């Protein structure tokens, strides 16, 4: 409805003047003309916004005099006549502070952010004095009540008004300082009192700090035993004479059990998990009939039963975590026991062979400590792990002991620094540096076994334990319990006995490899570096520089066939699921760039062995899109390159199979971080007939 | 179970009484629930709504026992055994108090109810047991505060322990845990007075010195005499060096 009729707009231009009102617009060519019609309350609040914009430009004398509506009896629109008196420009002047002893005048003037000659804006002064909209803002009330001056009152008054300039005075009443004297918690019906008290940043004897109160509220909410909307401090026994404030945290319990569904699709298949976890277990009341109602409740110990799965492996795991070991220092203790069954699988060409399978039994114990003051934000994690590998018809890759077993005893030490500020879901700055080293005991230096000459011993050269003297390729029936050697003739193969001439026989590569890898000996190094930077106003660039290394103390023993790096696909797999490290590149199918045996004459060609050395570099640009609360949808682009190799003997870290793509992330309060990604792989999968390049791949990810 | 389907009130009361005498309190509970609004006011309503309570008490449904006993005492004010009902209700509510580490919001209610029973009818054979229950509940309340104060001497917040014990020795005046509080405040004072910056040593060493004098004044033959004496010797052998 054409309803402008602005009589008197000498300074405020018509365009932004109209734009000032949000709801009651006019007739135009927009989306059904912005639904322009008459709404009483919307019209009045729009008019108030007109006056507000006029004052924001710096006119307090602004007013509306004649607002009117005429309805067109012939053409059916409403014309609105608006009459505005503008007034005179106004300047801030001589903002003096009276009643300050703890802060000097210069500091308060710096904090207020108002200088001489700036146009009047009353909302600006009120916001800089007391920040109603945000509780964490940098206002003068917050600076006074963040050092323990709770009983402070600051009011703005006007003393002089001359030559269209204001004279402002701030009356500051300080009062006695504030000290915490009695802090207690009330409302814990199933969580013990010592769990809550040791994670509170408000402590008796300190001075009052509202910023400490907000932080401890957030910490209590993020603990996981209380609903974030129930924590409500209540200042009690506030005494303005002796300076004591007694705070009472009112808490309401929420729940312990929780089901997780981390994993993802993406052409390979479900690589996901399923976990039933109680976050409030108590291992000291496991034999208490009364307390055992949904399994014992109490301290903050977390016990989780997880089933991780895929089309080729099934892993059942039990985990127990104590976030405070010994009761004195925050040393998280994590223990885990898991059993996994996996089958042979060629990631480059989907194929599950169910007659070649092997099992893993793992027991792990670890302590993670927040090491104190070599700068904060550092975590040191140590762990001891024992793993048993039981093979079953596993003649694949570099394995030759298809029916044997392997043992793994490892100690892993890692340092992690995390600044990553400020929003936990969309960083603007910070860095995440993780360095980890896993070592097994150096068996080679101690035991008196020479692995270089292990193949020239009578105990490992085709003994022929078979007791039947049936026949041989050389026309001689093999004498039972005699050394043999394969000697092909014409087109068919065969074996011929040699008697007591083991010096010329065939080495049993299976037995030699079994002795080599009966107790795994190796060292592994991992390196991850995120370097969140800031460009423009919405662009966020993330770098993900990575490294990896696996080696053997005795080069004669060889790099261990287990615990190897596998590049390709998304990174939803872990080391808990299998003995694999599942490097992440989003332009190729899962784990498909792992090097293969490029020996055509070998009976196994496309089988994947693993990579010992890998480097990955990823640059990603992000736009917040709809960064809000209860929903954090945003978009991200990729440019990644990864290079892997099974032997660090002729490595060229200049191949770097490239991947480019873009996608989106969506986050929900309970659904978890969901995501859809698309990517094009510029390079060929290893061991493919035509070069070509892998096409677009869906990358649905969960975690419911 | 025959009376469960039948609707003869006299027969239901008879079978309920037989089970109550025989000790089948659980089924008696079901039958009395069947008759709970359906038998009120009718004769034999003093034996009714009273075995419904004691059956609860013997089957260990303590909250229901308290509710029914409070209803029985609020009703039938001239009952012959109103005193027994009041004491039993108070005691049944008292048995519901949680451990000292949880919210003692039911402990205060139990103490209020038992104090009410002690103020009204201030003479009986149940007065001693009620007093003992009041004492043990107050002990639970005291132990909560003592453990919350000691929870700072463990996580190594020594000053907070020092200002959280000084409002325990004065909030609960007569307590058997006062000796422990004094010792574990002297320990905090010492531990915060030896690992201290050179500029702030003497003041905290004097704060520890006054705590040692407090501990060995209240009880000369304290249970921690050896450990306290070694600590005092260290305090003196460090304060003597700074003496000018």
């Amino acid at each position: 409805i054409s309803s402008i009729d602005f009589t008197g707009n000498k300074q405020l231009s018509d365009s932004k003047l109209r734009a000032a009102m949000k709801d009651t617009k006019q007739k135009n060519v927009l989306r059904v003309f912005k639904a322009s019609k008459f709404i009483p309350e919307k019209y009045k609040t729009d008019l108030e916004k007109v006056i507000a914009s006029y004052k924001e430009k710096g006119y307090r004398d602004a007013r509306i005099i004649y607002d009117s509506v005429i309805y067109n009896k012939k053409k059916n629109m409403l014309a609105i006549k608006i009459d505005v008196e503008e007034g005179n420009k106004y300047y801030f002047g001589n903002i003096k502070f009276l009643g300050n002893t703890v802060y000097s005048d210069q500091q308060l003037n710096r904090y207020l952010g108002i200088k001489k000659g700036e146009t009047y804006n009353g909302v600006l002064l009120e916001k800089r004095i007391a920040d109603n909209t945000k509780p964490d803002g940098e206002d003068i009330t917050n600076l006074y009540q963040n050092n323990g001056y709770l009983f402070s009152k600051i009011n703005a008054v006007e003393v002089k008004t001359v030559n269209d300039t204001i004279d402002f005075e701030i009356r500051i009443t300080e009062g006695p300082i504030a000290y915490f004297n009695k802090i207690y918690v009330t409302g814990n019906d199933k969580t013990n009192d010592h769990v809550i008290y040791r994670e509170l940043r408000t402590k008796p004897g300190n001075k009052y700090s509202k910023e400490e109160l907000v932080r401890t509220i957030r910490e209590i909410g993020q603990l996981g035993f209380f609903d974030p909307e129930s924590i409500k401090p209540e200042f009690r026994n506030v005494d303005p004479a002796a300076g004591t404030v007694d705070i009472e945290y009112q808490l309401v319990e929420k729940g312990s059990s929780q089901v997780e569904l981390q994993g993802g699709y993406g052409g390979g298949g479900f690589i996901g998990t399923l976990g039933l976890s109680f976050n409030n277990f108590s291992a000291r009341k496991l034999f208490d009939k009364d307390a055992y109602k949904p399994l014992p409740m109490g301290d903050g110990q977390k016990v989780a039963l997880r089933l991780q799965g895929s089309t080729y492996f099934q892993t059942y795991s039990l985990s127990f975590s104590e976030p405070w070991f010994g009761g004195k220092k925050p040393v998280q203790f994590s223990s885990s026991i898991s059993y996994s069954k996996q089958f042979n699988y060629n990631y480059s060409s989907r194929d599950v062979n169910r007659n070649q399978s092997f099992n893993i039994f793992t027991v792990q114990v670890g302590l993670a400590k927040r090491l104190t003051v070599p700068d904060d934000y550092f975590v040191l994690s140590q762990s001891v792990s024992y793993q048993h590998y039981d093979l079953n018809n596993y003649y694949t890759g570099l394995f030759t002991f298809g029916n044997g077993a392997s043992r793994n005893l490892a100690y892993t030490i890692g340092l992690s620094r995390s600044n990553k500020g400020v929003n936990p879901i969309f960083p603007t700055y910070g860095s995440e540096f993780s360095i980890s080293a896993k070592v097994t005991p150096p068996y080679s230096l101690f035991n008196n076994i020479n692995y270089g000459d292990l193949q020239n011993q009578k105990e490992y050269k085709t003994q022929y334990t078979g007791t039947t003297t049936t026949t041989g390729i050389d026309g001689q029936a093999i004498n039972p319990g005699d050394y043999t050697k394969t000697e092909t003739v014409n087109g068919q193969s065969g074996t011929v006995s040699v008697g007591s001439d083991y010096k010329s026989a065939d080495t049993d590569v299976g037995k030699v490899d079994q002795k080599k890898y009966n107790w795994l000996e190796y060292y592994k190094v991992k390196f991850k570096a995120d370097w969140y930077t800031k460009i423009y106003g919405k662009l966020v660039l993330r770098t993900l520089t990575e490294f990896g290394f696996l080696g053997a103390y005795d080069q004669s023993r060889g790099v261990v066939p287990f615990e190897r790096f596998y590049l390709g696909g998304d990174g939803m797999a872990n080391y808990s699921m299998d003995g694999r490290e599942t490097i992440q590149l989003r332009g190729y199918p899962n784990n498909s760039l792992t090097p293969i045996i490029e020996d055509r004459n070998s009976s196994r060609y496309g089988q994947q062995i693993g990579a010992t050395i890998y480097n990955k570099f990823s640059m990603e640009l992000r736009y917040p899109i709809t960064l809000k609360s209860s929903a954090s949808i945003y978009a991200l682009t990729f440019l990644e390159a990864g290079s892997s190799y099974p032997t660090f003997k002729d490595y060229n870290p200049f191949d770097l199979n490239r991947s480019a793509g873009a996608g989106l992330r969506v986050f929900m309060p309970a659904f978890g971080l969901l995501g859809i990604d698309f990517g094009y792989g510029f390079d060929a999968l290893p061991g493919s007939t035509t070069n070509k390049a892998n096409g677009w791949e869906t990358h649905f990810i969960i975690g419911f | 179970q025959k009376a469960l389907k039948n609707e003869d009130v006299a027969a239901k009361f008879e079978v309920a009484t037989k089970m109550y005498d025989a000790g089948k309190y659980n089924k008696a509970i079901r039958l009395f629930e069947q008759l709970a609004p359906t038998y009120r006011g009718k004769p034999q309503a003093e034996k009714l709504f009273y075995m419904f309570s004691q059956s609860y008490y013997k089957t260990k449904q303590y909250y229901l026992a308290g509710y029914q006993f409070e209803s029985f005492v609020s009703g039938y004010p001239r009952s012959e055994k109103v005193q027994e009902a009041a004491f039993l209700g108070a005691y049944s509510y008292s048995k519901l108090a949680p451990v000292y580490s949880l919210d003692q919001a039911d402990t205060v209610k139990a103490l209020d109810k038992l104090q009410a029973f002690i103020d009204n009818y201030p003479n009986s054979e149940y007065l001693a047991q009620a007093n003992e229950s009041v004492k043990i509940l107050n002990g639970k309340l005291e132990k909560k505060a003592y453990e919350n104060a000691k929870g700072y001497n463990t996580i190594s917040d020594y000053k907070s322990a020092l200002v959280a014990f000084d409002n325990f020795i004065a909030d609960f005046p007569g307590t058997p845990l006062k000796e422990d509080a004094l010792f574990y405040k002297y320990d905090s004072a010492y531990q915060l007075a030896i690992n201290s910056v050179p500029s702030k040593m003497e003041e905290r060493l004097h704060v520890a010195q006054t705590a040692y004098a407090n501990l060995m004044k209240y009880k000369s033959d304290t249970k921690y005499k050896e450990k306290a004496d070694q600590m005092n010797a260290r305090v003196e052998t460090d304060l003597q060096k700074f003496t000018k």
